[PDB]
RNA sequence: CUGCAUGGCUGUCGUCAGCUCGUGUUGUGAAAUGUUGGGUUAAGUCCCGCAACGAGCGCAACCCUUAUCCUUUGUUGCCAG
RNA sequence: AAGGCGGCCCCCUGGACGAAGACUGACGCUCAGGUGCGAAAGCGUGGGGAGCAAACAGGAUUAGAUACCCUGGUAGUCCACGCCGUAAACGAUGUCGACUUGGAGGUUGUGCCCUUGAGGCGUGGCUUCCGGAGCUAACGCGUUAAGUCGACCGCCUGGGGA
RNA sequence: GGCGUAAAGCGCACGCAGGCGGUUUGUUAAGUCAGAUGUGAAAUCCCCGGGCUCAACCUGGGAACUGCAUCUGAUACUGG
């Protein structure tokens, strides 16, 4: 039920007195359909361990995305170390307007109808992180209206 | 360049030779050709017959071949059809009489040459040295094997630069001399060229 | 349960110097007596009555306790505590990964169960007797480290330290794996990854063996409720 | 003919004491820890300490031979009485 | 203010800081262009010239040695007055102001307690090291920010070519 | 968007023009905000429709033309 996506495979040395070791690095991304979303890094020498790493991680350390219907719910940015991210909530329909790993990790998180822009470095790593980011810290009504100690049809 | 034969080394404490007899020096050699043609014969006969260990003795001027085989119904057939078949032949070669006995294979997947001859079987019907690798290691430790390392060699794939890999599963002494290290090798003749399997495999030690 | 006297006969308001100490503990420090500061038992003795009322929650419905604290004082305090009320207890070094690599540190759960059956039950004599020395300062040094969760068989439900520093391992273990961290947290301690801070003296023995025979005390009385 | 298409076999660094993995943790990451430190050893040998706990190939031993003794059997070997 | 400043004495002189009060009442911040200062080396005129020392000379070294090493040694280094206006002129971090957990010092004032000792408790300026949140590509910075903000100025836009 | 180390803080400072400006009250209404009028050619773009067998195309009405001017107001902020 937890639909699984692996974003970009990687391979990746260590220089030895013998010479070049070689190993695979594996960025996959889980999600239930719904805010629940998570997100793993594997490495192995072989590509099937490298994803089952990744998968393994991601199943765990699953983060909670307080969603709309099928959208976000205000205008959201997301950092992390390159990667300026910004998303914005769409009307119905018109798509997952997204690059690359943040396609596969809103897609998992369950979102339909998004408009993003992926600023700055686009590491599939850190601009994943940056999606989190911003997902986690997207608020919502009634967040905001318990914080604020008011009602939602006060906030409007 | 590296490694020792584990069964030429282990051949004085804990494994037996495969043929038990004994000559002077005038009918050794030929004693020795003798017994070379009827494994050459027999693997081919049984090349469809998991065989794995050909046992010559010969008392009396008598040859007595011992086959271990993980299945001895396609070795006879119908009762003494086949057997009696392979021994006219065999007496044929030796030009003495001959008599075959046949002992059974227990797990067929704890023994090496079987191993490495379904994976030869597999190259030459191309599919995945890896995953012939790994069902013959998780096979292997599934039926009880102590450890399991497993190595082909050479064009894999269809590849020009010929590359070497090797899996392990479980501990393989061996340097421990009185290891039971299972030891032997298979070749599949590609169309892309020669591929070398070997397979190691310990199931405990001898506590002699 | 303890009166604030009671703590101040054993020495709990006593803590470190001031060039020592957390700026996250202001809210728990009462003042400065020779460039001492001291713990505020005003909030200590509701905090730790808080703490113990949690912990005969969960000793109530037989949740597992693991004390963990080897300060090489209340070494002997902690195990006594925990063979009171039947709980899991560390003294000895906090191994990394004991409860994140839970399933690592079962084999040797096992070792040390199947080296006990062999030497007492087993009566594992006729060895070769170098590998009996062997195979004895293993199971001792097995005991005297993974003896007090020899019988726990999965993660613990709370755990409770003494010292929020000497033991931050554990407190980081706990915070991944969600366990409730019911700690004595000195001056010179972070208060952040506790989820029930207790605010104490850390190396006196005396308050080291109050805390826990009340906290024995409120599990051995949820347990027999 | 091609060892620069390969198997197998062999030399070599080097009988040098090293090379790695699993889970865990740290780091965005390449990676790291483990495998480092204090001693010690022929040895990553052992002990203690330690965010590591474990395990594998190797380091050693198990093999042969020599060095002392015992028992058994004494020819084609032996000669104390 | 930076460059920079090191025996002692006198003369002239600029700035900083502290303590209580008194006073003016926003008089402030930044700054293109502009002006001024601005290490050493260098230039000009006039002096001076012990030591050191570019250049140069000789000796060695070396395959060679227009170098390192040695023995010498001239401009220069010094003074006065001018010019030049540059440095890895660096904290490689523009100036001003505000807020934001700590610790150990150094220096320089000053208040209080009986200074019952050179102590005890504070309060200002400057300064060094470590380090938390936070920040940062990381290294690291971290109340003297490279944190959070505001004002103004200067500058950058692939490497050479330059 | 940046300027410790990747390109990038003038060697430092004073300082005119310029930019910015503590707090209180009063006043102004310049900026600012609201409304109205005039204008912003038509076409074009967009919306709702109509017509060519459909579409392209043609076309009706509207919205829009984010602007400027004048007047009537408002006075929090900035300015005087
Ligand atoms: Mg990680
Ligand atoms: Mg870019
Ligand atoms: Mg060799
Ligand atoms: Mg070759
Ligand atoms: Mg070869
Ligand atoms: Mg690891
Ligand atoms: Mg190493
Ligand atoms: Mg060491
Ligand atoms: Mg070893
Ligand atoms: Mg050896
Ligand atoms: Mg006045
Ligand atoms: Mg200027
Ligand atoms: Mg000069
Ligand atoms: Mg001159
Ligand atoms: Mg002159
Ligand atoms: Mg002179
Ligand atoms: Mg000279
Ligand atoms: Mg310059
Ligand atoms: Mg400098
Ligand atoms: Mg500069
Ligand atoms: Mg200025
Ligand atoms: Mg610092
Ligand atoms: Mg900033
Ligand atoms: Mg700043
Ligand atoms: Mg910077
Ligand atoms: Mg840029
Ligand atoms: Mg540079
Ligand atoms: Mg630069
Ligand atoms: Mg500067
Ligand atoms: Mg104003
Ligand atoms: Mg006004
Ligand atoms: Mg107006
Ligand atoms: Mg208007
Ligand atoms: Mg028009
Ligand atoms: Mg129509
Ligand atoms: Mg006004």
């Amino acid at each position: 039920e937890l639909q699984e996506k692996l974003i970009a495979v990687n391979r990746v040395s260590k220089t030895v007195k013998g010479g070049r070791i070689f190993s695979f690095t594996a960025l996959t991304v889980v999600g239930d359909g719904n805010g629940r979303v998570g997100f793993g890094y594997g490495k192995a020498r072989e590509v099937p361990a490298a994803i089952q790493k990744a998968m393994e991680k991601a199943r765990r350390n699953m983060i909670n995305v307080a969603l709309n219907n099928g959208t976000l719910q205000h205008p959201v940015k997301g950092v992390h170390t390159g990667s300026r991210v910004f998303m914005q909530p769409a009307s119905e329909g018109t798509g997952i307007i997204a690059g690359g790993a943040m396609r596969a990790v809103l897609e998992v998180a369950g979102v339909h109808n998004v408009l993003a822009k992926a600023y700055g470095s686009t590491n599939p790593i850190n601009v994943v992180r940056a999606t989190i980011d911003g997902l986690e810290n997207m608020n919502s009504p009634e967040m905001v209206a318990a914080k604020r100690g008011k009602s939602v049809e006060e906030i409007l | 360049g590296q490694k020792v034969h584990p069964n030429g080394i282990r051949l004085g404490i804990v494994k037996p030779w495969n043929s038990t007899w004994f000559a002077n020096t005038k009918e050794f050699a030929d004693n020795l050709d003798s017994d070379f043609k009827v494994r050459q014969y027999l693997t081919k006969e049984l090349a469809k017959a998991s065989v794995s260990r050909i046992v010559i003795e010969r008392p009396a001027k008598s040859i007595r071949v011992t086959i271990h085989t993980a299945r001895p119904g396609i070795v006879i057939g119908k009762k003494g059809e086949d057997v009696e078949k392979l021994r006219k032949v065999v007496a044929d070669i030796a030009g003495v009489p001959a008599q075959i006995n046949i002992a059974e294979v227990r797990k067929p997947e704890l023994d090496a040459k079987l191993v490495a001859d379904s994976i030869t079987s597999q190259l030459e019907r191309r599919v995945m040295f890896r995953r012939a690798m790994k069902r013959a290691v998780q096979n292997a430790m599934r039926l009880g094997a102590k450890g399991i390392k497993v190595e082909v060699s050479g064009r894999l794939g269809g590849a020009e630069i010929a590359r070497t890999e090797w899996y392990r599963e479980g501990r393989v002494p061996l340097h421990t001399l009185r290891a039971d290290i299972d030891y032997n090798t298979s070749e599949a003749h590609t169309t892309y060229g020669v591929i070398g399997v070997k397979v190691w495999i310990f199931k405990g030690e001898i506590l002699g | 349960t303890v009166s604030m006297r009671d703590m101040l006969k054993a020495g709990v308001h006593f803590g470190h110097q001031t060039r020592y100490w957390n700026p996250k503990m202001k809210p728990f420090i009462f003042g400065a007596r020779n460039k001492v500061h001291i713990i505020n038992l005003e909030k200590t003795v509701p905090m730790f009555n808080e703490a113990l009322a949690e912990l005969n929650k969960i000793a109530s419905r037989k949740g597992k306790i693991l004390f963990v604290g080897t300060k090489r004082a209340a070494s002997e305090a902690v195990k006594d505590a925990a063979l009171s009320c039947d709980q899991f207890f560390v003294n000895h070094r906090w191994l990394g990964g004991m409860l994140t690599n839970w399933k690592t540190v079962r084999q040797s759960i096992k070792r040390l169960k199947d080296l006990e059956t062999q030497s007492q039950d087993g009566t594992f004599d006729k060895l070769t007797k170098k590998e009996a020395l062997m195979r004895t300062r293993e199971l001792e040094k097995l005991e005297n480290s993974l003896g007090g969760i020899k019988d726990m068989g999965g993660l613990p439900d709370a755990l409770f330290v003494i010292d929020a520093d000497h033991e931050h391992i554990a407190i980081k273990e706990a915070n991944n794996l969600g366990i409730p961290v019911f700690a004595i947290v000195d001056t010179n301690s972070d208060p952040d990854g506790v989820d029930f801070v207790i605010p104490g003296n850390d190396d006196a023995i005396r308050a080291v063996t109050l805390y826990l025979g009340a906290v024995a005390a409120t599990v051995r009385e949820g347990r027999s409720q």
